[PDB]
């Protein structure tokens, strides 16, 4: 890999510079290089990895949705030729490439070395997230992609329920995203709503144990659960 | 748009 | 080039799709491919070229300024090693690469085939703009880069004054940017202010000749001249 | 920031 000759610490330093410069493709390449050094990632480093790829794939998904909408309108309309489908396919292929890259880093070998709840649940949530992004564009093995997302989320949920308090931000964010999975991907809006509500209510009852700073961290994600519940009910 | 993390 | 096998019209169609998707790197690659077909560009196509590369180089310049500021602070401070300079240099090299690409398209062979005032002034303004972006990061042939920008702007100004009305949006935008060149690059704030004021005043006196739609087009750019005058005086 | 086109 092109980052093989750079020091692990330099890659992390440059990932942080890239974030400040809003250069998320560079940020992701730097964190990919750091992961490929083979050592486990710290809490901060896991966050950098997540931020980098979330921003990269977020641009691709937003573009894919614009192009998919144009394509759908085209099939409602003058024939414009193959260009809309071609260009949607180009963006889709690049998006799938990024998801495959992230899933490859998780499989080789982040997840198998992650033993603490905070690292293991984080990586399994990420695995669910990137299979979910694959599911968003899947039209053919679509069922297997969906089940791969579900299975990763479910393993993360099981660990988070046993090893983490209900206010833990990773547990909360996992539940938020698995709820979106149920709503958007699995055609299970009732499961989505039940999960978001139970997650919110159990976190509410645990806030009294927290410091002011942890309270702020947890209530921020609880607000996202409430936002989705408001949208869906 | 619905929220994810 | 990678676009050599795609139809000119398909490249233009996909450039417009890329703009809608805010995929400006794709947009620029598509318009580069269209230019390399060797035919002159229409008014609309020239705009697509300009929009694509302005957005690409705009992201790079914003990132370069963030990194340059961090680097300058580092030299005021703990030694952090070579990473800040290295990464600023990486972004700077990529930026220079984009400017060289645009200048290459103008030199081979957009400018030499552009005979109408609207095309020739547009391309010469663009040549001044991309030498100006090179000048922003130049620290060594810096004087020759600056003079290349000045010369391109000056030829564009001479043609626009002879062939275009004072309200012409291309003439106005050329004057705005040459004024910024004087202020920021050439260390000539008085020339910058004089140019912006005379340009504004001569456009003001010509507005009465315009339709409602042309009036809107011209006054929008006049407002940018006034904004700069307010900032600088 | 000053305006350019
Ligand atoms: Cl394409
Ligand atoms: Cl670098
Ligand atoms: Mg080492
Ligand atoms: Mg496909
Ligand atoms: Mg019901
Ligand atoms: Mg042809
Ligand atoms: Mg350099
Ligand atoms: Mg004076």
């Amino acid at each position: 890999g092109a980052m093989g000759s750079m020091e692990r610490a330099s890659l992390i330093q440059k990932a942080k510079l890239a974030e400040q410069a809003e250069r998320y493709e560079d940020m992701a390449a730097f964190m990919k290089g750091a992961v490929e050094k083979g050592e486990e990632l710290s809490c901060e480093e896991r966050n950098l990895l997540s931020v980098a790829y979330k921003n990269v794939v977020g641009g691709q998904r937003a573009a894919w949705r614009v192009l998919s909408s144009i394509e759908q309108k085209s099939n409602e309309s003058e024939e414009k030729g193959p260009e809309v489908r071609e260009y949607r396919e180009k963006v889709e292929t690049e998006l799938q490439g990024v998801c495959d890259t992230v899933l490859g880093l998780l499989d080789s070998h982040l997840i198998k070395e992650a033993g603490d709840a905070e690292s293991r649940v984080f990586y399994l949530k990420m695995k669910g997230d990137y299979y979910r992004y694959l599911a968003e564009v899947a039209t053919g093995d679509k069922k297997r992609i969906i089940d791969s997302a579900r299975s990763a989320y479910q393993e993360a949920m099981d660990i988070s329920k046993k090893e983490m308090p209900p206010t833990n931000p990773i547990r909360l964010g996992l539940a938020l995203n698995f709820s979106v999975f149920h709503y958007e991907i699995a055609n299970s809006p009732e499961e989505a709503i039940s999960l978001a509500k139970t997650t919110f209510d159990e976190a509410m009852a645990d806030l009294h144990t927290l410091s002011e700073d942890s309270y702020k961290d947890s209530t921020l994600i609880m607000q996202l659960l409430r936002d989705n519940l408001t949208l869906w009910t | 748009r619905r929220a994810s993390t």
